[PDB]
């Protein structure tokens, strides 16, 4: 069979059904946020029922909106076309009528910037709230009455099939030649990123220290946020006039990262744990990652590789 | 929020 | 891909143990490691779980006595034991599960016998 | 402590039998249920997850099911290699109580 979400209003006078909480972007398109609402004609003297989709943002504080969309009980006289396969089965199962929202391409994804412990308000980020309501006037000051708020997510995960290798070259001045590369285009949360490091130091001075980091890039446009999610400060030295090779390994995980106020996480529904933000393949938050190889000489040198931190396309179900 | 089945 | 644990043996009650669980083919931070015991002729009892990605859970029937940890650089877990008792006598296992997302315990080690 | 009430404690299931396991929790755990198979003395092994999905490495004869907060692992047809002790397991709440186990013998 299957399972769905069925939040209803505080006074029994309205109910929202959703098939799921997450919607996915195949890059050039976006899934429709599609559901049905049960309506009560016997309460509904106001004579109109409407549903809202809102791509909000939260950041004293600012609450913005990046996208707002609305849809028509009594049934629309002509807009019967976009009824989705999911909705028709609730229609069969139940006085309930569709609501649907095709978020346009080139809009941000479900990103929860951290709820830093020092703050207690609603979490920052691009939260998708679907808000079904009954009203007499679409301009009325919406009270806590028969409306039902429900947060959703719109997300992106692993780009299937093989892709280009994050090979890189950088040299400084004889040459201090630095090369690094990974083994895959895409990589996954919490797994080891295989960091290769070739160095040829024709200078007199020693490479004092080597840092590998994996760094989180999240562009905020309501600016961009930069923070290292992982780091390996190996002691290996490229001795003067030598050829060097080493393979490093790092794993980025949230566990240590919780204290770094302002990181970005995959969209929280309520307060449940999620992975660090899957990369975005535009307003809002656009998030991507790189593996960084740095050499410290007794005076730094570095190379920085395009790293796609993501999650496999989950075939079984969404997170939770 | 609450849950349920399809069909 | 494998799990193998060691450290089972005889101890009189009041003793301690340090079971270990090496594995290959997967890494701890992508996975959650567990211990479970099948006491003589009886069924499985959850004892402890470590969710590597997030920073540890272990049951009331073991609480304050059994403790789970892992050493990451060598892809291994531990199950430190204090104030063991007679009922603790069980053959102990180690287990791994997909952390993202927790889909039940996928692989188990061959089993090690502990008697108190 | 969700009393993850699994039964029967043992079952004779001749080859070809429709082995079926009921399993009632004392509390609602949504769909977060796994199942495992233990061959005498060694590693248990997961058969079903998300209370429905079959794990990679598991013969398709194993099947997850659900109805309310009853969970039920099922084998379409029990082969000679199946016999072991199987365990329901809910994994929404801590403790993650396994069922006391249904042992199967010829």
């Amino acid at each position: 069979g299957t399972r769905v979400f069925k939040k209803a209003s505080p006074n029994g006078k309205l109910t929202v059904y959703l098939g799921k909480r997450d919607f996915v972007d195949h890059i050039d398109l976006v899934e429709p946020v599609d559901g049905v609402v049960l309506v009560d004609p016997e309460y509904l003297k106001e004579r109109r029922v409407y549903v809202t989709l809102t791509c909000a943002f939260r950041y004293l504080t600012f609450r913005k909106d990046l996208f707002v969309a609305n849809v028509q009980f009594p049934p629309a006289p002509e807009d019967k076309k976009p009824l989705t396969r999911l909705q028709e089965r609730l229609i069969k199962k139940l006085h309930a009528y569709p609501f649907t929202f095709e978020i346009p391409p080139n809009l941000p994804c479900s990103v929860t910037l951290q709820p830093g412990p020092e703050d207690t308000g609603k979490a920052c980020g691009v939260d998708y709230e679907v808000k079904a309501f009954c009203a007499e006037n679409l301009e009325e000051k919406i009270h806590k009455r028969n409306s039902v708020r429900l947060v959703i997510r719109k997300v992106q995960y692993a780009p299937e099939r093989p892709g280009p290798q994050p090979t890189a070259e950088t040299t400084r001045q004889k040459p201090l030649h630095l090369e690094a590369s990974l083994d895959k285009e895409i990589y996954y949360h919490g797994e080891p990123i295989s960091v290769n490091v070739h160095v040829t130091n024709n200078t007199n001075k020693t490479v004092k220290k080597i840092k590998i980091s994996v760094r989180q890039y999240a562009d905020i446009c309501l600016a961009q946020y930069k923070c290292p999610v992982a780091m390996e400060e190996a002691d290996d030295t490229v001795a003067p006039s030598s050829t060097f090779c080493k393979v490093y390994t790092l794993t980025p995980f949230l566990a240590n990262n919780r204290e770094k106020r302002g990181l970005a996480l995959d969209g929280k529904l309520k307060h449940e744990d999620t992975n660090l933000a899957s990369s975005t393949l535009i307003l809002g938050i656009i998030v991507s990652y790189k593996v960084k190889v740095k050499l410290v000489v007794s005076s730094d040198v570095a190379v920085e590789l395009p790293f796609t931190l993501m999650h496999p396309k989950p075939k079984e179900e969404p997170p939770h | 929020t609450v849950s349920t089945s399809l069909g | 891909v494998q799990l193998v644990e060691s450290g089972g043996g005889l101890v009189q009650p009041g003793g301690s143990l340090r079971l270990s669980c090496a594995a290959s083919g997967f890494n701890v931070y992508s996975s959650s490691i567990h211990w479970v015991r099948q006491a003589p002729g009886k069924g499985l009892e959850w004892v402890a779980s470590i969710s590597s990605y997030y920073g540890t859970y272990y049951a009331d029937s073991v609480k304050g006595r059994f403790t789970i940890s892992a050493d990451t650089s060598k892809n291994t877990a531990y199950l430190q034991m204090n104030s063991l008792r007679a009922e603790d006598t069980a053959v102990y296992y180690c287990a791994r599960s997909r952390q993202f997302w927790y889909s039940g315990l996928d692989y188990w080690g061959q089993g090690t016998l502990v008697t108190v | 402590d969700i009393q993850m009430t699994q039964s029967p404690s043992s079952l004779s299931a001749s080859v070809g039998d429709r082995v079926t396991i009921t399993c009632r929790a004392s509390q609602s755990v949504s769909s977060a249920v796994a199942w495992y198979q233990q061959k005498p003395g060694k590693a248990p092994k997961l058969l079903i997850y998300s209370a429905s999905s079959l794990y990679s490495g598991v013969p398709s004869r194993f099947s997850g099911s659900r109805s309310g907060t009853d969970f039920t692992l099922t084998i379409s047809s029990l082969q000679p290699e199946d016999f072991a002790t199987y365990y329901c397991q809910q994994y929404k709440y801590v403790p993650v109580t396994f069922g006391q186990g249904t042992k199967v013998e010829i």
